[PDB]
DNA sequence: ATCGAGAATCCCGGTGCCGAGGCCGCTCAATTGGTCGTAGACAGCTCTAGCACCGCTTAAACGCACGTACGCGCTGTCCCCCGCGTTTTAACCGCCAAGGGGATTACTCCCTAGTCTCCAGGCACGTGTCAGATATATACATCCTGTGCA
DNA sequence: TGCACAGGATGTATATATCTGACACGTGCCTGGAGACTAGGGAGTAATCCCCTTGGCGGTTAAAACGCGGGGGACAGCGCGTACGTGCGTTTAAGCGGTGCTAGAGCTGTCTACGACCAATTGAGCGGCCTCGGCACCGGGATTCTCGAT
């Protein structure tokens, strides 16, 4: 019949166009739905994934590590604001918490304030 | 600015000056990689005030208009023409950088007051105006790094290189100095009381695995033994014999300049 | 499955509350917060398997599953990723 | 028996694009999973609503834009919204 | 400098004073990910609760382990705004009241 | 003219009546109560929708409605909703 | 020809319209389909809490010595019980005004 | 051809000590007015922002109460008494 | 003799039980407008406002800092104090999420 | 611990008045009756996890002694906020245009839903491999203590 | 009593070597997305229509702003008692590995009954129109806290 190449293809993407547009039509979102939607939803999470996943790969280097794990994702969400206001109550299984204590709980005073000895 | 001032000064006498200025350009050409030292006294010839300093006692407006000295010519033109592999300062006035000195051939283990750095992807920033902060704090600038497949920037926090007693230390500056001192043939030390550590060690490590050590302060060292030449004079002068016999003279100081990377080879003679 | 209840709100010790406190970032710990955590963390859980519970039962099944508890927890405003998908 | 799909395979795409040297472990990959199909039904129930609030019956790309321009907060929107516009044009001009 | 390097220049085991061992399993913990409750007593205190509702349930594995990762994760958001709390009433210590009040902010009482 | 409207006010009102014999109503307080009739007709119609849709199933029938109300009202109100719609549902099957 | 046409709400005795209902149950995108006895069942819990709410803010008229109800007696009817304020958490009614509530801390002493 | 600047300043002190005392406050600090009115900024900002795209969907030119009826309830702040 | 003045804190308990019982809105009506009005034009220019709109854009604010007021009067209760100070409205706005 | 001025609040009874409540005509949505095709109820199997019990190792919970750091109560001061007058300042109220734009119909066409075939993208499965954990083995920068001199 | 070293002791860094289970990858199916084609209705223009938003003016006071005197409460020190962190010896039950049994979770067929859909029928419900009283204001006194004498 013809070359049949994917939508995904032809838009210049990676996430799928086709499994985008059936779940939109079976998820009783609405009567019909557009042609150009699929594939500016499936660009979308695209861009979500890939700002995601640089941010956790970056961590992940940054601990002489060339795995991601749970925990570099969480890191990678935390640490960014916008990222962290759309995920703003998530919780991320084997993810823990980001390192921070109050400043007041640090013992300080134990330095020399240069004051000529007395 | 009150009190006393319990300050030995021998100024050493004039004539063991052309003596030791003379051994120390011996010393000088038969050295294949020399790295220098460099202390706060470098800058007292462009009245640089404010540690004993801050024990005997914001200078950002002079910051912003200093100018440097002779010596910092001097050094700038001699790793234009050689004979100088390294260079390590302890100093915050950041006058190397705007001397046109190279950055990849100097070490400030204690920052500088013209360089921020980001804190999520640890770039370096030259800017041109006084960053007004100090402790390793918050700029209020942004890094601007952008990435690639049309993602958003770096958009770290900004923050100072000025340092604060018991804080951490460069690693990508220490380890540099270290192997430097390690690959070193001569070290001359300008200006420093050779008291605050762990840059003041650097220096000896010269000598352990066997080479020189050439101290230039007005003020005794606690390591003014286990040298090799022990210079008590003005840094000012001492410099102008130094390289009278050599040769050269100043090109210029053609306003604040940066340079990342140093010219291919040597200009003018070895 | 015999056996109906004891006294099992003790199984949540004391070096677990101050080892949740520290991850959370805590210093010093009172006496008197071992009994009120406990008394905090049992309305928190029965307020999510009385949900999830409430799910499996719809479906006429008698074993919580998985995704009867991530349903129930999103629903409670509070999502959960890495058992569902 | 049955066939049980997931976005393992593309979201592994984009990380070989943007990390070429990276790997992933199978949690971060059912992670990520759980994430995309969460934003999926979350803007999906934004135009949804969007497009009921004007007695329309089509999802067409304005209520996708405007669904992840009221989702997405600030930098995040203003990107999305350029790389769906880009694939939009895309996809239109290679018929 | 092979150690601390940093800036500067220079009875029985001391017993530690009475707030380092804190600080160090502060930073242990929060730099961790594993779980901080035993899992048998965590199942049964999740059975028990259970079967108050209807009689004689079953569990996956993978639901007392989402029960317990979201325990986990309520309990240490709630000690850290009771930290807050109680660093505002010029404190160290962590009291009731703390909680009771963090708890009542959030819309919860 | 213009368009017809829908509303819940003659329906809210013959329940007043019916509860209250004397006391009258405002526009005000009517507007409000039929936004809250609508609120809770969106939320439990939103929860049985999700209901259905966990179990594969094409159908919103009165265990989805149950389940959605049992999930949403708290406690008493939860149990004599059920009550109130079992006799409800019980009549209609009955009567007709 | 026909029947006498009974109404289905009346057929179910209760007074909210079990046709609308249904009618706003197919044609708002919740289901691909609909039973026969959703309708009533979300009627009968409608009506029900339509009831209790009326009758509690009818008290609270009658307890300010009035006989119509305005937005304040709903306010003071939802917030007084536990239940509704619990349902309706986050919600603000306008016009409704809040609790009068007094912390005890700021009364004064000495007295 | 019209520009308002100074307008944050309208909301003034004896409004704030108002809100307040409704609230239950009893004695009031000099210094939570510029508080008060940035948080209110924030929040009139961050409501307007979604009403205004909800607007701008329809293609209309005015901001209808609806649409600051859906705005306020995406936040998760119903509001009755306005239709909707 | 002295004029009569009432002690610092009885006409505060006044007003706090005059204004608990009353349901107007207490922020005048125009500068609202006009502040609504200012922050709009940051985001469409030339746009047209209902009454409606601004009032309940009013109404609602007005409960959002009611509650707030609510919850660092709790906060600065907590911390034995009476007067409540802008770290009390940190600390509340921190604890609900704002941040 | 008790009296008495004084400002503030709560009955008392008129009085307009605008909004709540009842009536009526009529489009339009709910109802009744019949057809039908598929969604879901009901059995029946398969086998997969869920539950119960036993030994062993040892990590962790537990109980107790002790000391010091921290929470709580007084005490003083001084500074910032509250209460009451007096004067501006502008909000609020009626009234009036002048459009700009939200609603409402008519009409058409192009965009999307059905359906029909088919073949390749995606999933289940087996496999060799490599990243992350542990476990010694040299190398080096500091830090502490013993043995002679003004 | 304070320097001057030398050498052992301490903690940190980099380099190999082994192990193991999860992962990247190749292969065989298979069913779901893509390519053609047609029908119909959803929505995009175009043109009126009126209504409601905005801008202006003006008089009247309500309220905000400013000033000033006190007073009480926020904050900084002290001082004391106890309770909570830290370390050590017991014990105890969690965690793991193993075996065994079976309850019910998924999945497949078969059939039936129950909602979707389509025409006629008709009455509950909406818009328009009146009409009268519940209620918000008017003062006038009668209590009622409140704070200063005593």
């Amino acid at each position: 019949r013809a070359k049949a190449k994917t939508r995904s293809s032809r838009a210049g993407l990676q996430f799928p166009v086709g499994r985008v547009h059936r779940l939109l039509r079976k998820g009783n979102y609405s009567e019909r739905v557009g042609a150009g939607a699929p594939v500016y939803l499936a660009a979308v999470l695209e861009y979500l994934t890939a700002e995601i996943l640089e941010l956790a790969g970056n961590a992940a280097r940054d601990n002489k590590k060339t795995r991601i794990i749970p925990r570099h994702l969480q890191l990678a969400i935390r640490n960014d604001e916008e990222l962290n206001k759309l995920l703003g109550r998530v919780t991320i299984a084997q993810g823990g918490v980001l390192p921070n204590i109050q400043a007041v709980l640090l013992p300080k005073k134990t330095e020399s304030h240069h004051k000529a000895k007395g | 600015d009150k009190g006393k001032c319990g300050l030995p000064e021998i100024f050493d006498p004039p004539e063991e000056l052309e003596r030791k200025v003379w051994e120390l350009a011996r010393l000088v050409w038969q050295s294949s990689n020399v790295v220098f030292h460099t202390g706060a006294g470098i800058s007292t010839a462009s009245g640089i005030p404010d540690v004993w300093t801050m024990e005997e006692r914001k200078f950002d407006t002079t910051f912003e208009s200093a100018r440097p000295t002779q010596t910092h010519m001097a050094l700038v033109q001699l790793e234009r023409v050689g004979l100088l592999r390294f260079l390590v300062s302890q100093n915050v006035d950041g006058l190397h950088v705007r001397s046109g000195f190279p950055r990849d051939k100097l070490a400030e283990l204690h920052g500088n007051m013209f360089v921020e750095e980001c804190a999520k992807c640890k770039t370096q920033y030259v800017r041109d105006t006084v960053v007004g902060t100090m402790g390793l704090k918050a700029t209020g600038r942004l890094c601007t790094v952008a990435k690639a497949r049309g993602l958003r920037a770096c958009r770290g926090e900004l923050r100072d290189t000025i340092l604060d007693w018991e804080d951490s230390l460069p690693d990508r500056d220490l380890a540099l100095a270290d192997e430097a001192s390690r690959n070193a043939d001569l070290s001359i030390t300008l200006g420093t009381s050779l008291q605050i550590r762990p840059s003041g060690n650097l220096p000896l490590a010269t000598k352990r695995r066997g080479g020189r050590l050439v101290i230039v302060n007005l003020q005794p060292t606690k390591h003014d033994r286990h040298a090799d030449l022990r210079i008590h004079g003005y840094v000012d002068e001492v410099m102008t014999r130094l390289m009278k016999h050599l040769g050269l003279e100043i090109p210029a100081w053609d306003g604040p300049r940066v340079l990342e990377r140093a010219l291919p080879p040597l200009p003018r003679p070895p | 499955h015999r056996k109906v209840l004891r006294d099992n709100i003790q199984g949540i010790t004391k070096p677990a509350i101050r080892r949740l406190a520290r991850r959370g970032g805590v210093k010093r710990i009172s006496g008197l917060i071992y009994e009120e955590t406990r008394g905090v963390l049992k309305v928190f859980l029965e307020n999510v398997i009385r949900d999830a519970v409430t799910y499996t039962e719809h479906a006429k099944r008698k074993t919580v599953t998985a995704m009867d508890v991530v349903y129930a927890l999103k629903r409670q405003g509070r999502t959960l990723y890495g058992f569902g998908g | 028996r049955s066939r049980k799909e997931s976005y393992s395979i593309y979201v592994y795409k984009v990380l070989k694009q943007v990390h070429p040297d990276t790997g992933i472990s199978s949690k971060a990959m059912g992670i990520m999973n759980s994430f995309v199909n969460d934003i999926f039904e979350r803007i999906a129930g934004e135009a949804s609503r969007l497009a009921h609030y004007n007695k329309r019956s089509t999802i067409t790309s304005r209520e996708i834009q405007t669904a992840v321009r009221l989702l997405l907060p600030g930098e995040l929107a203003k990107h999305a919204v350029s790389e769906g516009t880009k694939a939009v044009t895309k996809y239109t001009s290679a018929k | 400098t092979k150690q601390t390097a940093r800036k500067s220049t220079g009875k029985k085991p001391h017993r530690y004073r009475p707030g380092t061992v804190a600080l160090r399993e502060i930073r242990r913990y929060q730099k961790s990910t594993e779980l901080l409750i035993r899992k048998l007593p965590f199942q049964r205190l999740v059975r028990e609760i259970a079967q108050d509702f209807k009689t004689d349930l079953r569990f996956q594995s993978s639901a007392v382990m989402a029960l317990q990762e979201a325990s986990e994760a309520y309990l240490v958001a709630l000690f850290e705004d009771t930290n807050l709390c109680a660093i505002h009433a010029k404190r160290v210590t962590i009291m009731p009241k703390d909680i009771q009040l963090a708890r009542r902010i959030r819309g919860e009482r």
